[PDB]
């Protein structure tokens, strides 16, 4: 039986990413915006569709090595689809589609990272679960990364405060899903890999808010900015207290504690930055 | 003052991008003065530029002997630590980069990065 | 974990509500029907996502409590997307787009009103099933 | 012959606005020559650049003593006299730059622009 | 070291195309070591560069006495010859150039060139 849920699920995703990858080349082999604005919608449709029906089948493979499988699948169609995306949507003067193009990427990487969740929630080795929060940070920063990086790309300041939101999202859903994977990690080598985890993903997320937030005098992106690096820190902080306190062999609680004050640091000190400007 | 001189012309020529013409101007000014601190910093900056990480290493921390409170310098030797995988030691020396000086928040992301390879 | 999910769950209908908002401006703002019928369908297709996306996650919250504030998060997605609906909609000589918005809000009750009784069913106790069918009447006439 | 050297990385550092080094090379350079009176007229210079007035007239001065038909010399003793206000030593430096080059339309005017600031 | 200095800022004023820079700085390095063949060809560039093909001749001549392999100098040694004329002396320099380094292609159509305004 596995081997007949996992051979559907690599067929599904096959064909989904092939149409991702014409979609965009229909569309920018073209000199109309419009067909790049429903290569960027059918995309996005597409992967989410294929992911949800990957799913629902991974749902029954009781077999991590299986498991594991859907799992890549999905992170794999997700990434191809922000790729596909990121280029597709790129240039337009900066003027065209960069709001389609933060939403969509945004909403992919939610439904990618909820669904990896929703499946990884029931391996029970941490090797395993291990796997599937690499999978989830990866997703994330690749969002991050796109968005951050179409933002900087414009020419004028319009949209920048959804690339601002787009990222304090992402990054405050994949935090928890970390942790809430996280928590049934028994072993203090496992908590500590999810500990690092939310710790870079926290940072990285943070750092992309400064630099945008700090490329041009913007007073109002200054105040959403300040906002969305406290909140973010202030949610990687709890989610890695929470796992810190199931630790009991007193080193990696230390290591815990270092952390957390580097995240402290980190947004204070882009804090003062942007409110300096 | 050939010692002058030859610092100068290591400075003008690092500046402009002309490492290699730097390194040897460089290695001229410290036979001369082994105590120019500066010059010792410079001449690792440009192995570094080069990828010469080995050698960045060395004059990094004579530098440093010279000038403990040379907060780049810090950052710079635990950079190259860093690019050879010496992960143990980047850390190290971001956290003294960052005593010397907090607002170096590439030392805090990169002593985070150090701390995740660790181990 | 119950903290976790019900969190997950807040995010995202807090990011769901503010989305509709927009929507709703930016076209309420607008001379173009076409502006306007995509925000009708932006906004329906946005809010059958997110209620989705949170029954999904709802499914793992044992604890009535948690799952109480998970139907209240999908019960007032759902209202707040047919309020933005019926006011973007409106007018329009009631020639263009009427048939979208009955079939936008007929369609987000019924996503809403299923998904609600699907998380309610878990209830153990009367007050909470109470409660479930109250926000079911409410939008229910609401729609 | 050091001199030559320090001349020649002080003029190098000059032309391409490196007037920090420059300066450092042209004092070598006079130290072991004084009567260099290009390098004085451009350690002047590099001064007058950097917005360092009073060496510059310094300097201007020692250049011209060496070569009193340096025109240019006249014309910048006279510039840096007048931004600092001392109009009557800018309008006598204005008179001397164009008696050795009567060509000098900026020499003119600052010239008119001196006695109108004088008394 | 100052014969090591003077190489170097002849070799930076030359990169930076300071040629008058270039060549002081290269006729001290070479008044202290005559052997520097790399200094002699540079200093004949420097010439070349500038038109003065007969300086550049004499230079190229001595880098090559030193190190008859310089394919280029050999090249360049014919462009000068070519550049005033004597088309039977470019002949034999491009040749030794090619042989040197067949891969010449200017070499081989300056040749043939050189051969058609011969006799």
């Amino acid at each position: 039986i596995e081997e007949v849920v996992a051979e559907m699920i690599d067929i599904l995703a096959e064909s989904s990413k092939k149409s991702i990858e014409e979609l965009a080349r229909a569309a920018d082999n073209k000199t109309t915006e419009k067909a790049v604005a429903e290569a960027i919608e059918e995309i996005a449709r597409l992967a989410t569709a294929a992911i949800q029906l990957i799913e629902a089948l991974a749902k029954n493979l009781a077999s991590e090595e299986f498991m594991a499988r859907a799992i890549s699948a999905i992170a794999e169609l997700a990434k191809k689809a922000i790729e596909a995306i990121y280029r597709l949507a790129d240039n337009h003067t900066t003027d065209t589609f960069m709001a389609r193009a933060i939403a969509a990427i945004a909403n992919l990487a939610v439904t990618a990272i909820l669904a990896i969740a929703a499946l990884a929630s029931n391996h029970t080795t941490e090797e395993f679960m291990a796997r599937a929060i690499s999978a989830i940070a990866e997703l994330a920063k690749k969002a991050i990364e796109a968005i951050y990086r179409l933002a900087d790309n414009h020419t004028t300041d319009k949209f920048m405060a959804a690339a601002i939101e787009a990222i304090a999202l992402l990054a405050t859903l994949a935090i928890l899903a970390i942790a809430l994977l996280a928590s049934n990690h028994t072993t203090e080598k496992f908590m500590a890999r999810a500990i690092m985890a939310i710790a870079i993903l926290a940072a990285k997320a943070i750092e992309a808010i400064y630099r945008l937030a700090d490329n041009h005098t913007s007073p109002t992106y200054i105040e959403k900015a300040i906002e969305a690096i406290e909140k973010i820190a202030r949610k990687a902080i709890k989610a890695i207290e929470m796992l810190a306190k199931n630790i009991t062999t007193e080193e990696y609680k230390e290591k815990a504690k270092k952390i957390i004050d580097i995240i402290r640091k980190l947004a204070k000190m882009a804090i003062k930055k942007l409110e300096d400007n | 003052e050939e010692a002058e001189l030859a610092y100068l012309l290591g400075e003008l020529a690092y500046k402009l991008g002309e490492y290699r013409i730097a390194i040897r101007a460089y290695r001229i000014a410290l036979k001369r003065d082994p105590n120019n601190a500066e010059a010792w910093y410079n001449l690792g900056n440009a192995y570094y530029k080069q990828g010469d990480y080995d050698e960045a290493i060395e004059y990094y921390q004579k530098a440093l002997e010279l000038d403990p409170n040379n907060a780049e310098a810090w950052y710079n030797l635990g950079n190259a630590y860093y690019k050879q995988g010496d992960y143990d030691e980047a850390i190290e020396y971001y956290e003294k980069a960052l005593e010397l000086d907090p607002e170096n928040l590439e030392a805090l992301q990169n002593l985070l990065n150090a701390m995740d390879k660790q181990g």
